[PDB]
């Protein structure tokens, strides 16, 4: 139904109540969206911090 | 001989204590504590007598945020610019500020993505493709790769600070600064636009209309052929633009996403930015999305 | 088990608490923690495989700019504590990951509540700087560290002298329309993080990118690596036409 | 159904009427004539709806300059009686569309008719300001809006009394040489009104900004108000730098 | 010693609200630009002398954006104040001012009012109504109104206490920089519009032709029960065609190059025709001929 | 099949070959070969739908400097030839595509080596013009212009003169390690006059509009004419608001 | 004793320019060209052979230009030589410090509006009434060409004739820079927008196949029997379930979650690159070759 969270490969939820993690992507997957993620919000840094 | 340099050993030693920037974090005015912390063997060393070191100390005690590892070379032209001023009157507690808070800005920005967004995953990666298969050698090695990675750029980036303190300054002096300020502005709001749009999850759930489509309007399943082109009829019906049931369903999320996409995601942001205009504390604002995320799946909205 | 056991378990969680804040030997990174209470509890190979798979989940979980990323230390330090409590070292992986990962409603607060109380501590070093006692500083800062540091050695300390299944137990008992809430409570955070940049940095000059940003966000065709790549050639463009005009 | 019902929707209908050359209140737009009529019939949120996807249909439809834009008033009119007639209130809102946009042959051609008509109400007022009657001027000019709002209402009133002999004339119309390709004519005629307004504002210096509207309007992926609010911001910023320089 | 008191000025503007309603072809609003300097020319004037020439020099062709005509309103009140008390008959100055703001105000008011405002306002409204939400009209209907109602007060006060002053304001200045920015606007909206809200779709087909054996699904040593379903989906997928025979349109050709190209090569053919001063009531009834001769001959 | 029919269409390949290295009335194009092929021997709309696709598929595809551009006039002389040889004069369009796509073998090689080939036809010209025979540099160019023009009439003719004899070009010449990477190494050969054509240009100032071309050219929403539009309003807005300083 | 290089001469200066390439040689590449279109102007000028040889060999040198855009040189030399030979104002180097000086810019200017603007969308006209089987199509794309480039070319020849010496004077900082920076900006974009989609480097390794939990594929074992099981199949595919239990991943889709055509925007600065260093492109495009080739034959493309 939902996704409780998501991490670098895969996500949590929980069936029947238990809660289960289930890995949806490679490790080299997981290297290659962690890294789009980072380099896609890098512009919103640069800023003057307060 | 009243020069008062900066030897080896104390640079050294500021070095060493940059490794605790952190760990006084605070949100008034996050990281001060560690460039305190960082410059107390300076002020030891280069300021005496103790009638003065409050001064120092509350000049080095005010905002400063940026990237933990590329801070080393604000700390050399910092250490530079603080030897210069104890014979020579050149700053008067207003270009030592004025460079700190020029570079906090663009070298977090740089620092964020290649630290922890390129060379972290890449390393941890590394590590547990090796302590999947129970090797100690995969976690021993992404310690001492860090480590070495780490303490080598902040070295060789304090040292090349201090050469350059003084040389430094005179380049964000000029057209440089203000260039690199706006541009800097202009990306950041360009790029948390669409962060904003696409990274927050608000996701309707009430349902408007069921209503029975008109005939001709959709795939009758009763009269398709029996097998084989009975595939070739429903796809190319499909692809026509018919309905795949009778029943027609509407959310409150299709009209909002017909209005614009990510409608509800600004706003919620502007009601952020709002309270945070209105002094009131992030966590705060944080229980309190938490709190109505509860109460919008408990009555339905969400 | 044993005792010394116990001292060396908590020695290792204090480390993870303190580098949770630093973010310089790693030490709060899965892949050293479970490594290390692993190696001081006796069974050490049982351990590798969970921080592997916990590192691999945890990638990306970096704190940028007062926006905390959650689970940073105490994932690491209760998954390894719970593996070893229950026996099943090799099996009982699946288990402690999946009591990891919603751990966030225990450590990011956890560590949210440290950070914003640590606040005083520095309101107190500005009042001895403003005589010149350089040993409060330096007395101050480090017990700073300290207590954050406390904020893991306590819950990791507690789990030991409890029975091995409690916290899956308390996990599993929530009346599953609190976790449902929680996720989609959970998804609205980046909208404050992203509030109080904006509100940092915001101009008459500049809200026209944030509609144009906002505009060129449509439904999956361009990347973000893509809008970041616009967003640098229209500020260099703005740039270089400002310069000319001036 | 009840006579109350009817004299308000007709009264409703001759107010459409009215703002339709008006072009004030907004009373002849879909948004609000639809749901007028559906709250004075019974059944309000199924009109609402009819009203909302008509407005969705009916954007970018103004009058610009002896450009007359198709189906001002009578189609939102004619679809949401035609609705609360036939039942089916919300299921038949893609049938009230369908009966209500090929009204561009009784929408857009009788305004024009009253539009010509409307010459010797001028001419007549001339006429007696020459003997500088005040009154006859106002009298002439309010006859003038009355007249046009009852262009709307009688369809209106024909509509609640349907002469069902009218299924006598609603084929005898020679189909697709006439109904289709006036239907298919009628999905043109904005192109005048855009014509004239883009005459108005023409200078070499915000022709490529006519370009960029044209190629950013690709298939399906913006909306309008995307599109909008990337011009609103488009001008800003070249006002600002033109300011710079 | 003409006063025109703040009440006779707000009876003019109300009476502007009908400021059409007398459209005509031959004098567009001009009955309307009357019939709102009615009280303005009872008060001024009197003993029905000048009350004919007033009347005389207010129903001569005037036509401009409904809204933004407030300005021409106050700055003929005006005048037509200073000329009652000192005896300064012009009868060229008031038509003098109503021609020069006729037609860069209405060029600035047609997008700002008609083609941004009301279709913002428009699809704000829509999208709660779609909902079955009572707030989407009535939020239509008050911000329209309001800001309709205030933007006219408020112009009609500018261009009374200005005057025949208005001719520096009209060589702007804050007058230039809003004409360029509603001119980027309206354009960029007016592009977006005639790419969406024309439709020339033809339907005339260019050819059908039989694909190879290697780009259809071949729907005769397909599987069957549910794997002849996955592996039609998956040949879809992948970018088999669906039918053996490849049916091409005209219309796809033409949407090779750009789509919409018909719909702006027929906006820029209205707007020759209208530079060539051909009234728009000609073109529109050969738009609907050329519609249907289109539709007989098959093009369309 | 005629004579007067194989004639003309040498005669073409001729021109073709001619304007290949020309680059002025542009008979090498698809556009103009493949029409011109079809008008000469019966089918000619057929003809003219393969140039279509073939021009199509054939933008981009200009030589930069000695960096040589894939298959200039022999892909499209030749799938004309075969298209009208093997029947099937609509049907066979995607065959034809397929067949003249990997012919970059046969024209970007056979032009390479005619263009080296023709310095030795430059030191003639310059030991001519030492002597000042302005008569035999003259005629040593058009002997150049006929060289460059028969390596394309050539191999028209063998094809013409061949329906499928020996087919051993199309067994062992495709040992199916060779074929396969020469046709993915032939995707990428416009890279280098890319490369050199922005060298040629390259600022600065010009360089974020790269970067913009680069991202807004997504996938399969904005033609390449709706690009190109986009980029002459983005210069001629530059150069106004450059202007204004 | 002016000569004065008439009109009808000039005209055929420029009929001849046409022919500017067709001794297009690797080593002096446009050069046989050059001296073909100045013969007429050599004959006319100068006579008797004692100095046809020294005009030739001056005229026999390096000069790369696009075709179109050499015009406005060919006149600007035209001018300078009928004024060199009444005068004694013998130079040989200011016709070569011209000539240099018209050789880059102007090619860099022509080359993206000719090859790369007006060529590509007179192609995409004429192609779609092609496509539809008009032969209107290729009919108005070869009259559109050459009407502009002949008139561009005569138009150009006759300004620089006539702009003899002040060529680099009435056209050094004004419409030059402006037409330059325009021109620039136009092919900076268009090239991109080539680079994006006309160069196919589409790798083919297999990065994972990974199996999906019982929440993803259709699992078409237990779907409905007859035409209930097409319009479940279809429904779940258009919710969002997986097609098939494995779930495989390329380099290919790895490398465009970055942004698409990366690998092409890498080859095609390894290009510049290379080119930067002087390696001819001949070497260049042969070694793309040979990577293609190599490629292949490891399975990485
Ligand atoms: O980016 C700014 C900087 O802010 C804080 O110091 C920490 O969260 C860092 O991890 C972060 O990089
Ligand atoms: O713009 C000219 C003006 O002409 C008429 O008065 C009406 O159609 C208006 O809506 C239009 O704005
Ligand atoms: O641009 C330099 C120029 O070099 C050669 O002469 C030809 O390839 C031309 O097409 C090219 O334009």
């Amino acid at each position: 139904e939902y996704h409780l969270m998501n991490g670098a490969n895969g996500y949590l939820t929980r069936v029947n109540g238990k809660y289960v993690y289930r890995v949806t992507k490679d490790p080299v997957s997981a290297v290659f969206g962690v890294i789009s993620n980072g380099w896609g919000s890098a512009g919103a840094g640069f800023g003057p911090q307060h | 001989a009243e020069k008062i340099e900066l030897s080896k050993r104390d640079r050294l030693r500021v070095a060493w204590r940059s490794t605790f920037i952190q760990g006084s974090w605070n949100y008034e005015r996050m990281q001060n504590g560690g460039w305190a912390f960082s410059m107390i063997p300076a002020i030891k060393k280069l300021y005496k007598t103790k009638e003065d070191r409050s001064s120092a100390l509350k000049r080095h005690l005010e905002f400063f945020n940026t990237h933990p590892y590329i801070a080393s070379p604000i700390l050399g032209v910092t250490l530079a610019l603080e030897e210069e001023r104890a014979n020579g009157a050149e700053v008067d507690d207003v270009a030592i500020q004025g460079v700190k808070v020029g570079m906090m800005g663009p070298l977090a920005g740089v620092g964020d993505p290649v630290f922890w967004f390129t060379i972290r995953p890449m390393l941890g990666a590394l590590g547990a493709s090796l302590a999947l298969s129970g090797n100690i050698l995969g976690p021993i090695l992404f310690f001492v790769a860090w480590n070495v990675i780490r303490w080598g750029f902040m070295w060789y980036t304090q040292e090349f600070g201090y050469k350059a303190g003084s040389k430094i300054t005179d380049d964000l002096s000029g057209g440089l600064l203000q260039d690199i300020t706006k541009g800097a502005s202009i990306l950041g709001m360009f790029v948390l636009a669409a962060l904003v749009q696409r990274w927050v999850n608000i996701q309707f759930a009430p349902i408007i209309s069921k209503v029975k489509l008109d005939e001709g309007a959709y795939i009758d399943w009763s009269h398709l052929p029996q097998g084989a082109q009975g595939i070739k009829t429903a796809l190319q019906q499909q692809q026509a633009g018919l309905a795949l049931s009778e029943i027609k369903v509407t959310t409150l999320q299709n009209n909002l996403d017909n209005l614009i996409p990510g409608l509800a995601a600004v706003a919620l942001t502007f009601l952020c930015m709002w309270l945070l205009k209105k002094k009131i504390s992030p966590i705060i604002i944080i229980l309190g999305l938490f709190v109505v995320g509860i109460v919008g799946h408990l009555i339905g909205l969400l | 088990m044993s005792v010394i056991s116990i001292i060396l378990v908590v020695l290792i969680a204090f480390l993870a608490g303190i580098e949770g804040i630093l973010d310089e030997f790693q030490f709060h990174q899965p892949l050293i923690a479970c490594t290390l209470i692993g190696l001081v509890t006796g069974n050490l190979t049982a351990c590798i495989i969970l921080g592997g798979t916990l590192q691999m989940i945890a990638l990306g979980w970096a704190n940028i700019g007062a926006a905390v990323a959650p689970d940073a230390a105490l994932a690491s330090v209760a998954s390894a504590i719970i593996l070893v409590l229950g026996g099943q070292g090799v099996a009982g992986i699946p288990s402690a990951i999946a009591i990891a990962i919603p751990l966030a409603v225990a450590g990011l607060f956890l560590t949210m509540i440290v950070r914003t109380l640590a606040v005083p501590i520095v309101h107190l070093m500005d009042r001895a700087a403003e005589k010149g006692n350089i040993r409060s500083v330096e007395w101050l800062h480090i017990s700073a560290i300290c207590m954050q540091g406390i904020r893991i050695a306590i819950p990791a300390a507690a789990l030991l002298f409890i029975p091995a299944d409690s916290v899956q137990s308390f996990l599993e008992a929530m009346p599953a329309w609190l976790t449902d809430g929680m996720a989609i409570g959970g998804g609205m955070v980046v909208a404050v993080g992203y509030a109080l940049v904006i509100n940092m940095m915001a101009t008459k000059e500049v809200w026209p990118f944030f509609v144009i940003g906002f505009v060129v966000a449509a439904i999956s065709q361009l990347t973000l690596i893509a809008i970041g790549a616009l967003g640098v050639a229209l500020a260099l463009i703005y740039l270089n036409l400002s310069k000319m005009g001036g």
